[PDB]
């Protein structure tokens, strides 16, 4: 229910310490979405390239909680 | 070297070619004054079009290149007779420096280049023979080097290139901290002594540079006196002729909103400054 | 240069209103 | 009152008639993401160098402000934005300071133009 | 010719409705960002409060502190009076360009303030002064 | 290091309310409320095209081989190519429009 276009603050809110998971959908159109999950809202992130989606990826700081496709 | 005499002049002097007896002086008006040693005008450079940039004169009483803002050296034989001019250049050429052993003399370029116009090989109104290219940034001065057929060139590159005119390429280019804004070679101390924007002397090693400070502004302009092989004036943008001694690497030794551009160190004639006063001077 | 530039340094970052606390005292 | 961009696109720089200067990052937020109030009076215009990281903001205090913006294209590092220097002893006629600044295309020269007439090179 | 400079006239529509202003430049034949009989004016946003003879001196510099505003109102916005203000150093301070660029606007509400205080501390212009009640 | 100011150019007897700089930077292109349009060279800092031809603001052409500048003069615009460039350069901003 908040949808962000902004990558940076995307990972701040990651790193926020109200982040508790993140995770990570590929759909077939081959878009990725970051979603993370936070105490409040849920902000997801859409990314229609690979490798910026990956280097976003390892961005993300290691204590967070990272799941694959559900 | 005490003052001897000035010598007016309708505009700024732009570029200034001491002899022992011919003295070329290219102002902004787009004239170039063939002072005597007295100071007596021998002939004008008439019908340039275009402000003066420099003047250089392969031999006194001979043929003298004098280069405009419409990238065109007029090669005035001395009254001075222009046998013909060089053009093709794609700026106003900065800087050009004579070559009397040979027919084809350096000229650097606001283009970020280097042309070596030659007064009878040139591709005639007449292509530069070699117009050396690299410079990142416009190439602000070029003087010849002990060898004939090498030549440093200092530019806002802040990058010195020792460009050979035989080769057409920079044999070394020696990059600094601060963009060069003027260029000679001594060739009794085998150095070049370039005056950055940085209002520093830099004596580099052509084959690893010294550094002089104390001009209170760029320096525009360097020549070593031929009296002392050790001391070299710089005219600087603060109006002021800051004669330096290598051995005396602690500031000027003795330094002589007005701007002086162009300084010449003749034997005969001394040292011959020349800026924004409009007034070429004489130091002997 | 240095203290004049720690002068104008002052981005944020501070807290709200701190410093100045003990600068003027 | 008036923007530039940098040359890698994703950030600009807005000088404001409220004296102030933001910097916005185009994948950092929405909101600016450095607001800065150096200036003692309503900032003019912002010029960015199109090669070097450096940028300046002219007001009507006389002032000009020369600050070091850093950017790189990693996402951990967040452009550093530090002053450099406080370029003074300009005077201002009718209220009207330095009024427009210009980035040598090269190397780090400013054209700044006054209110009276006089152009400032600032080396 | 009844919105003369010096005129005291009230704005009737806007963020300052109800406030007294004095014609401060009168174009009405137009302009082209403003194509009609447009007057720019200078008046009072927060009116001095009341003062009393009990009162201290600091709070009576604290009440007389008087916030002004300058605005171009067009002239049917405008509510002429028979009062009429001096405007003492306050002849040329207003033109194109000083709206243009705000830094002459704020001078001038520097000088529009500076000049409000000393009037009503002079005692001048009383309903001017005053704020209107409706 | 852009540390106090070494070069001032005067000339200009108004506000000068905008400046430019060609791709070259050798070319420096001024103007203000005077509408004296003014040329000045970095190295020297003459001032050698004095023609003036109120000037809100100007900006040279992003193309070298093209440099033609255009100032805004109240509501009017001219697109301008003094002859102080290379008479090439001259033929080659034409053909833009």
């Amino acid at each position: 229910p908040r949808q962000i276009s902004d990558i940076k603050q995307f990972l701040e809110i990651a790193r926020r310490k109200d982040a508790t998971s993140a995770r990570i959908k590929k759909n077939t159109n081959k878009d990725v979405k970051f979603k993370l999950r936070c105490s409040k809202y849920l902000y997801t992130l859409v990314v229609a390239d690979a490798k910026k989606a990956e280097k976003l990826r390892q961005s993300l700081p290691p204590d967070l909680t990272v799941t694959e496709v559900g | 070297p005490a003052y001897l005499a000035s010598f007016s002049h309708d505009d700024w002097i732009s570029g200034i070619q001491l002899t022992s007896d011919t003295i070329l002086t290219s102002s902004y008006d787009g004239i170039a004054r063939v002072w005597d040693k007295s100071g007596e005008i021998k002939f004008q450079s008439t019908g340039c079009g275009s402000s003066l940039k420099s003047a250089s004169w392969h031999i006194p009483n001979q043929s003298f290149l004098t280069a405009s803002l419409d990238q065109k050296i007029f090669h005035w034989v001395i009254s001075g007779i222009l046998q013909t001019l060089f053009v093709g250049h794609k700026d106003i050429v900065e800087r050009v420096r004579s070559l009397e052993s040979s027919s084809v003399f350096i000229s650097a370029s606001a283009d970020n280049t280097v042309g070596i116009w030659d007064f009878e090989r040139s591709p005639e109104a007449r292509s530069p023979l070699i117009l050396c290219e690299g410079h990142t940034g416009p190439v602000m001065d070029i003087v010849f080097s002990d060898d004939p057929s090498v030549a440093y060139s200092v530019g806002q590159d802040h990058t010195i290139k020792t460009w050979d005119l035989i080769t057409g390429q920079n044999v070394d280019s020696k990059i600094t901290k601060a963009p060069l804004l003027c260029v000679e070679k001594l060739t009794d101390l085998h150095l070049v002594i370039c005056g950055s924007s940085a209002r520093h002397i830099v004596v580099h090693d052509p084959r690893v540079s010294h550094t002089l400070s104390g001009h209170k502004n760029l320096v525009s302009g360097l020549s070593a006196s031929p009296e002392n092989p050790y001391m070299f004036a710089s005219v600087s943008h603060d109006n002021t002729c800051r004669v330096w001694d290598v051995r005396a690497t602690s500031g000027s030794i003795y330094t002589i909103w007005d701007k002086l551009f162009a300084v010449d160190w003749n034997k005969s004639i001394g040292i011959v400054t020349g800026g924004t006063d409009k007034q070429l001077q004489i130091n002997q | 240069k240095e203290e004049k530039e720690a002068k104008e340094l002052s981005k944020m970052m501070m807290s709200n209103k701190q410093r100045k606390l003990y600068s003027k005292l | 009152s008036s923007l530039s961009v940098h040359s890698s696109g994703d950030h600009v720089i807005i000088g404001s008639y409220d004296k102030r200067l933001c910097w916005f990052d185009l994948d950092f937020s929405s909101k600016p993401y450095k607001n800065l109030r150096y200036h003692s009076r309503a900032l003019r215009d912002v010029s960015y160098h199109p090669s070097l990281p450096l940028f300046c903001s002219g007001s009507d205090d006389g002032d000009v402000q020369v600050f070091h913006g850093r950017v790189y294209s990693d996402l951990l590092a967040n452009p550093l934005i530090v002053p450099l220097k406080i370029l003074r002893n300009h005077k201002v006629v009718d209220n009207v300071g330095v009024l427009s600044t210009c980035w040598h295309p090269k190397e780090a020269w400013l054209f700044s133009a006054g209110a009276g007439g006089e152009i400032r090179m600032w080396t | 010719k009844i919105l003369k400079p010096g005129k005291v006239a009230l704005i009737t529509r806007g963020r300052f409705a109800g406030k007294k202003v004095v014609i401060l430049q009168a174009i009405d034949q137009g302009s082209k960002s403003h194509p009609f009989g447009h007057a720019v004016v200078a008046g009072v946003e927060r009116y001095p409060l009341k003062v009393t003879k009990s009162m201290g001196a600091k709070r009576i510099a604290r009440r007389s502190r008087v916030k002004p505003f300058i605005k171009v109102v067009n002239y049917n916005h405008l509510m002429p009076t028979r009062y009429a203000l001096e405007l003492d150093n306050l002849k040329g301070l207003i033109t194109a360009d000083t709206f243009k660029e705000p830094t002459q606007r704020s001078a001038a509400r520097k000088t529009v303030k500076k000049t409000f205080e000393e009037k009503y501390q002079s005692g001048k212009s009383a309903w001017f002064f005053t704020p209107l009640r409706f | 290091f852009p540390t106090r100011c070494t070069n001032v150019f005067i000339g200009h007897k108004g506000r000068v309310r905008c400046l430019s700089v060609h791709v070259s930077g050798n070319w420096l292109a001024s103007g203000g409320d005077d509408g004296v349009l003014r040329i000045w060279e970095v190295m020297t800092g003459r001032c050698v095209w004095k023609c003036s031809l109120i000037i809100q603001s100007l900006a040279w052409g992003p193309l070298s081989d093209s440099p033609v500048l255009a100032v805004a003069v109240d509501e009017t615009v001219y697109f301008i190519t003094p002859p102080i460039f290379s008479d090439e350069q001259i033929e080659a901003s034409k053909e833009l429009f």
